[PDB]
């Protein structure tokens, strides 16, 4: 009988639709006088409605692109496949809800970047001997979780600067050592040496190369080369189909934005690449140190994975900046750098354990609901993100998307993409408001008061406008 | 080390005078001299530092002036209490140099020494000892020179001198010589004279007595 | 007000040592530089030796090295100068000397200390009459004070009756022993007419001998 | 509220030369009251950059000011068989600049500093340094506590004790009252912080031109320390005095160390001895907590407040995200001599990277309703990232949340417009507290006038 | 650590 459909009293096909995702109009000539046209669908038929003229829309989720996970993150560069579907349409009439499905696993054999970023400063004269064959140590350890690896190298000491840099004697310039007994390199900010290769005996001969330099204060300017090191795509070569790694290696505290003040270095970062053909950074005596938030923002624009290898005595000091910078990694470097290559494989296996999902350009009147399927075939309500994930594991999430009234824009689009991996769900959602008679209306219809009204859909409505 | 040479050793002046002082270094010393003031039988009191500053509360009438290694300390209208001595230190090197020093004495017109000659006493001449005393008392110069004759030859063994600062309320030096002889020694001879000669007089000033002879 | 209160004036035997103390007052020996000089009457000013209270570091002229000594001890807020194995080369007056503003000056001075090093003993001055030879319109007496030691000794007219016209000269050092004179003029008529008495004092063996002028 | 941004009035400086990076207001013996600005960047007479500070008259339209001549000559001295040298070359003279009575005091906290014996040296370090002037007379003096003639050997045989061969005083400054100067120098005992103080008139009369190395008897420096938690903190990046603690005696000092305790950041407030009576914790690491202080009763009872700026510090947004905005901690002092508690205000920035905070200005009493009012800066704030200026007024319970008034930058991209501010002096006579705002990016000052409430 | 040498 009588429903929440005809106890609203609509005027036209549009408002009937608007009521509730269950009511339907009947734009059928001979229906009679106490007859509602705003009513359930099995109510029209039982009122002899043609069954053509039924307006009710119904919320639909149909597959566009359903390509499968892919089981090998080889081969290709690159089309492999780690997120299903890929693309969804979506149609949803006024206050209802439709559902859908997506998969994410993380792919076995995927390709890895991994730029060593280490501290060269004084206070790390015996860390350099410990390394000069990793190179090929962690190509044998790497050689286990994937077929494609290239490494690179660069080092940092601080901005060379008074009163960072010894400035005396004239001789202290050229060897800051020159009051000591020793020789050591001229004070740099940050150069890059070794670009991303997967010829691992490049590395090795590299390293033998390099040595400390050294300068005044404890704190030094790493953060300088974290920046550069992400911004200047090119030349560091990251790879757009691969695991970022940036190992930052130090053994003391960290200069900040606003210590550059202490120099005379006023200007903020800029957070653009300055690394030019002489492979130093240029804008290291001019430009401050950056912050925490602007590195983050490069950090996640650049799908770099930050991995804090430091010493026991600063652990807790990079554990808690590791905290303002999500998605950053820590482990505990020995005083001499010698179980740098186990860290980077246990920082990758958490890197690679966790699937996290993150929405972009989502609608003002859409909300989204997740429930997770994490561990084992268990359905966790509320939930977008899961843990402890092994490299294979795949999971899978449900999603409910409940839309607000009837907005203006009947076409619009936004993604479901995990962080930090390149493929992504893109659903187009297409809202259902309007009724399909209403375009093959009358204006000025002659049944409305000769002229004054349009028909559409059986009915008068005051024209434009009244 | 650096040698320090302060000019003159000694002046004499009047009051409202302006007198200089220089005072010559071994090498240049960009202006890092002091002077000081030591009034008589007192301490040091700082004049100037780093060639031209004056020490506080030091009056204006001071100055310190130079360059290089010559330097020079000025006093405008020399007042009673700027009668003293005054040294120049150097501290560009160490170890620290001192000047010479200069001693500004009072001015006036010039006296001739009153000498008077006195024998042994009783109390002495019993005890094994004997010594014949020659005072020279306020003169002006300062410059002064005593001779002791003994029968008309000159002896200078045994002599003991001793002057007195300049006399405050007429501006005059003392002299006092003593020539201590053993009593048997003393015995030997008959004449006893002390012969002062100063700027003052041409002839020398000669006061003698004979002995038991009175 | 900066004010530097030197030790009492000692007097020690050859050979001994004797430590020198310069305490301040009005502000903390910690604060500048403290110097050291010697005086000598022939020599003149000597520079010792310099010293930061606050570290400790020294520096000496060569001449006065393994002789001198400085110290500092800021609990007590006072510098000290020590000379071992002395002689009578080291007979002075020592000063302590600290800047005002300048960092290398030398302009605030200690009252000094006297350091006499002898190895004679106490000794009572032998005190001798002085009396004209056998006139004029002035006369003149003497007073003589041989075979002391150690300094001073005050001597007065007529118990400090006879001030004006006396000539008290300074004492001389003859072989470990001090010697001084002193004269006195009057008119021809007020001697022997009056009588006239020297009066000596030696308060360190504790003696003030008089002795009347007699004609001859 | 009631400042004036239709009719500004601009000051400007030479090109490059960070005309702006500091101010204060100036008056003479006279009462007349002039703008004092630091132009750190100005080129000296080796046409090298040593930089300058400018004695701006009051005049509407504004226009160009004249300098405020210093000696920029580096200079020379060979005592006591040592060679002592300073170096003004790229000093940054008037990154900090202070008015007291009829005195001005331009800092250059990078002016350089060494001594040399024989073959060993000091090294060559920026200790900072101090020029005093008195415009009318014409003095001058100079005030460097942190120079020494400590062998570098020394400080090595030692483990680095008292060494304030890094001081950058000068950095931040303050004068009391009493006219007792207090200089900021976060690179002093290596790097740990320190302050020096010293009364101006004593700073003169002991003060000669070549001496480079003097005494100052009645001066007092704060103290080393083994703790770590100092280290690396910058003690002494930012400097303000005020009453805390009911005695009108005293004079009470506040010091910002930014990065005290691992970059945790941390203000001070201590007494005339550095006798610590509060401290106040960071919030969130490398957020720079203390990179600014203010001191003003907020609400009108009589007692100091305090407000502490962290520009970095990042706001907690949607999905876990941070967001560096600024932010601005209020404390009001407590009835009786009790401690400071909790925050009793948060502010925080609106605009990512705007940096809320890194200057915190004093009003007075703005709209004269009876309680002083504040402005704070964001130099790169407001919706164009241009640099914006943001007042709040003083209530009973101390500051009103929203703004009262938001003054947008009328300078370019890039002018830290608010890096510098100062107000609460009354320049036209008009019965109102104008604002001054430093632009050192654009090499120029705005004057904001007060006028009656609309 | 104090400075930029390993503890
Ligand atoms: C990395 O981040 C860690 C987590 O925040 C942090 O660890 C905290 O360190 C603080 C500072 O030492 C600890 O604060 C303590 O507070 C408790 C009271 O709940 C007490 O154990 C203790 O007394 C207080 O100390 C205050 C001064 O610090 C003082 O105001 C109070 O009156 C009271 O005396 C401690 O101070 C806190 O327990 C720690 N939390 C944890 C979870 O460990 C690290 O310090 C930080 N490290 C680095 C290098 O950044
Ligand atoms: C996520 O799971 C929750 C709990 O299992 C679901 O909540 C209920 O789901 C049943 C499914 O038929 C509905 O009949 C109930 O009305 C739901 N109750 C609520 C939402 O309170 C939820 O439907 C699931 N969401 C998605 C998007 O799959
Ligand atoms: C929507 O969720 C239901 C459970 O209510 C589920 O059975 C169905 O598979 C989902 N629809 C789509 C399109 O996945
Ligand atoms: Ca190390
Ligand atoms: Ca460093
Ligand atoms: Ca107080
Ligand atoms: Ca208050
Ligand atoms: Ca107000
Ligand atoms: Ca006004
Ligand atoms: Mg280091």
């Amino acid at each position: 009988g009588p429903n929440i459909c005809t106890t609203r009293g609509v005027s036209s096909c549009q408002q009937c639709l608007a009521v509730s995702p269950m009511c339907a109009w009947c734009s059928d000539e001979a229906l009679p006088l106490g007859s509602p046209r705003c009513d359930l669908k099995e109510n029209l038929l039982k009122d002899n409605c043609a069954p053509e003229s039924i307006e009710f829309p119904v919320s639909e989720a149909r597959v566009l692109e359903d390509r499968p996970l892919s089981d090998k993150g080889s081969g290709d560069s690159s089309q492999v496949t780690q997120v299903s579907p890929q693309r969804i349409a979506l149609r949803l009439r006024p206050d209802d809800s439709k559902n859908f499905s997506i998969q994410v696993r993380q792919v076995e054999d995927y390709p890895v970047d991994i730029y060593y970023l280490m501290d060269l400063s004084y206070s790390m004269k015996d860390d350099l001997w410990s390394i000069q064959n990793l190179g090929t140590k962690l190509a044998t350890q790497m050689r286990k979780l994937t077929s494609n690896l290239r490494i690179g190298f660069g080092a940092f000491v601080d901005k060379p600067v008074s009163p960072y840099m010894y400035i005396s004697p004239p001789e202290a310039l050229e060897n800051p050592c020159y009051d000591m007994k020793t020789t050591c390199l001229p004070m740099f900010g940050y150069k890059h040496v070794l670009t991303l290769t997967d010829q691992v005996t490049r590395f090795n001969e590299e390293v033998k190369k390099q040595s400390v330099s050294r300068n005044r204060d404890a704190p030094e300017g790493g953060f300088d080369a974290i920046m550069q090191a992400t911004v200047c795509d090119e030349k560091i070569g990251w790879r757009n189909d691969a695991s970022h790694l940036l190992v930052f290696t130090t053994d003391a505290k960290t200069h900040i934005a606003l210590d550059g003040r202490l120099a005379g270095i006023v200007q903020p970062n800029d957070g653009q690449c300055h690394v030019g053909s002489d492979n130093h950074y240029s804008a290291s005596t001019t430009m401050d140190y950056p912050s925490l938030g602007l590195m983050t923002e490069k950090l996640s624009q650049k799908n770099i994975n930050l991995i804090f290898a430091v010493t026991e005595n600063v652990v807790n000091l990079y554990q808690n900046y590791s905290e303002l910078i999500p998605g950053t990694t820590v482990g505990v470097l020995s005083m001499d750098s010698s179980n740098v290559l186990q860290l980077i494989v246990d920082a990758y296996g958490k890197i690679r354990s966790k699937v996290e999902l993150e929405v972009r350009d989502l609608p003002e009147e859409l909300s989204l609901s997740f429930n997770a399927t994490c561990l084992n075939n268990e359905v966790i309500p509320g939930l977008k993100s899961c843990m402890g994930l092994k490299i294979g594991d795949t999971v899978s999430f449900s999603i409910e998307a409940k839309v607000r009234g009837c907005p203006q824009e009947k076409e619009k689009s936004f993604t479901i993409k995990p962080v930090g991996f390149k493929d992504s769900l893109i659903v187009q959602v297409t809202f259902d408001c309007d009724c399909a008679c209403q375009a093959q209306a009358e204006p000025n219809s002659h049944r409305c008061n000769n002229g004054n009204g349009t028909f559409e859909c059986g009915v008068c409505r005051c024209g434009p406008g009244w | 080390d650096i040698l320090m040479t302060q000019s003159p050793s000694s002046m004499s002046v009047s009051l409202g005078d302006t007198v200089s002082i220089t005072c010559h270094a071994s090498q240049g010393i960009s202006s890092n001299i002091g002077w000081l003031q030591q009034k008589p039988g007192k301490s040091f009191m700082g004049l100037i530092y780093y060639g031209t500053n004056l020490v506080d509360g030091v009056p204006s009438r001071f100055s310190g002036s130079g360059s290089g290694a010559d330097y020079s300390l000025t006093i405008s209208s020399l007042d009673s209490e700027d009668f003293a001595d005054y040294y120049c230190v150097q501290y560009a090197q160490l170890p620290y140099t001192f000047g010479g020093g200069t001693k500004l004495e009072i001015k006036r017109a010039d006296a001739a020494p009153t000498v008077s000659i006195f024998p042994p006493s009783s109390e002495q001449l019993t005890s094994g000892g004997a010594s014949v005393v020659c005072f020279l008392n306020n003169f002006y110069p300062k410059d002064i020179n005593v001779k002791w004759k003994i029968d008309g030859s000159e002896r200078q063994n045994g002599v003991l001198n001793s002057w007195t600062d300049q006399d405050s309320k007429d501006s005059t030096y003392s002299m006092s010589s003593t020539l201590t002889l053993t009593k048997d020694e003393y015995e030997r001879h008959n004449s006893y004279t002390c012969e002062a000669t100063h700027k003052t007089s041409t002839s020398p000033i000669v006061k003698s007595f004979n002995r038991n002879e009175c | 007000e900066v004010q530097l209160q030197q030790s009492g004036a000692e007097l020690v035997k050859p050979g001994a040592s004797v430590k020198l103390s310069c305490t301040a007052s009005g502000f903390n020996i910690k604060d500048t530089y403290v110097h050291w000089v010697k005086q000598r009457p022939e020599q003149g000013l000597e520079w010792i030796g310099r010293i930061d209270p606050a570290n400790g570091y020294t520096k000496y002229d060569p001449k006065f090295q393994g002789k001198a000594t400085i110290t500092a001890d800021t609990s007590s807020n006072t510098a000290y100068l020590q000379l071992s194995s002395l002689t009578s080369e080291d007979t002075a007056v020592y000063y302590c000397v600290r800047p005002l503003y300048d960092y290398y000056a030398m302009d605030y001075w200690g009252q000094g200390t006297s350091v006499t090093v002898s190895s004679a003993k106490t000794t009572a001055p032998s005190v001798y009459p002085l009396a004209p030879v056998c006139t004029g319109s002035s006369v003149t007496l003497g007073c003589l004070v041989k075979g002391y030691f150690p300094e001073p000794v005050t001597l007065t007219w007529n118990s400090g009756s006879l001030s004006s016209g006396v000539h008290t000269f300074p004492a001389v050092l003859q072989s470990d022993l001090y010697t001084l004179s002193s004269s006195v003029t009057v008119t021809s008529s007020t001697w022997p007419s009056q009588s006239i008495t020297c009066n000596v004092a030696h308060p360190a063996s504790s003696t003030k001998v008089d002795k009347k002028i007699e004609p001859r | 509220l009631n400042l004036d941004p239709v009719q500004l009035t601009f000051y400007a400086g030479p090109n490059g030369s960070q005309f702006g990076f500091s101010l204060d207001f100036h008056k003479d013996s006279h009462g007349r009251v002039a703008i004092v600005v630091g132009a750190p960047r100005t080129l000296g007479p080796s046409q090298e950059e040593t930089g300058g500070v400018f004695l701006c008259p009051w005049r509407a339209e504004g226009g160009q000011c004249p300098s405020l001549l210093f000696d920029l000559r580096d200079e020379t001295r060979n005592v006591g068989s040592q060679t002592l040298q300073t170096f003004k070359a790229r000093q940054g003279l008037g990154a900090s600049v202070v008015s007291w009575s009829d005195v001005i005091v331009a800092c250059a906290p990078w002016q350089h500093w060494n001594v040399l014996e024989k073959t060993e040296e000091a090294e060559k370090t920026p200790v900072g340094s101090c020029f005093l002037a008195q415009p009318e007379s014409g003095r001058r003096a100079e005030y460097s506590p942190c120079r020494g003639n400590t062998l570098s050997r020394i400080y090595v045989e030692n483990d680095f004790s008292w060494d304030k061969r890094y001081c950058e005083a000068g950095f931040s400054s303050v004068v009391t009252q009493a006219g007792e100067l207090v200089l900021g120098a976060p690179g002093g005992y290596y790097f740990l912080g320190l302050l020096a103080q010293a009364p101006v008139a004593d700073i003169f009369s002991s003060y000669r031109p070549g001496i480079l190395l003097w005494h100052v008897s009645s001066q007092s420096l704060s103290f080393d320390s083994s703790n770590p938690e100092y280290f690396d903190g910058y003690w002494g990046y930012s400097v303000a005095v005020g009453e805390f603690d009911g005695d009108l005696n005293t004079t009470e000092y506040v010091v910002g160390a930014p990065t005290w305790s691992w970059t945790l950041g941390a203000v001070e407030i201590l007494d005339s001895y550095y006798q610590r009576l509060h401290r106040l914790r960071g919030e969130q690491m490398a957020s720079y907590f203390g990179h600014s202080v203010a001191v003003t009763d907020v609400n009108g009872d009589g007692r100091h407040d305090l407000l502490v700026g962290a520009p970095l510090y990042m706001e907690s947004r949607a999905d876990r995200k941070l967001a560096e905005v600024g932010r601005v901690y209020l404390f009001l002092q407590p009835r009786g001599p009790h401690a400071l508690g909790a925050p009793s205000l948060l502010l925080t920035g609106t605009q990512l990277y705007g940096r809320f905070g890194s200057a915190i200005a004093p009003l007075g009493d703005l709209d004269r309703d009876g309680y002083n009012d504040i402005a704070v800066a964001a130099p790169y704030g407001g919706p164009s990232g241009r640099g914006q200026v943001l007042v709040f007024l003083g209530q009973s319970e101390g500051l009103r949340s929203r703004p009262s008034q938001v003054l947008d930058s009328p300078f370019p991209t890039g002018s830290a417009f608010g890096f510098s501010l100062r107000g609460a002096v009354d320049i036209d006579d008009n019965g109102y507290p104008d604002l001054i705002v430093g632009a050192y990016g654009a090499n120029q000052v705005a004057v904001y006038r007060a006028q009656p409430v609309v | 650590x104090r400075g930029d040498w390993p503890c």
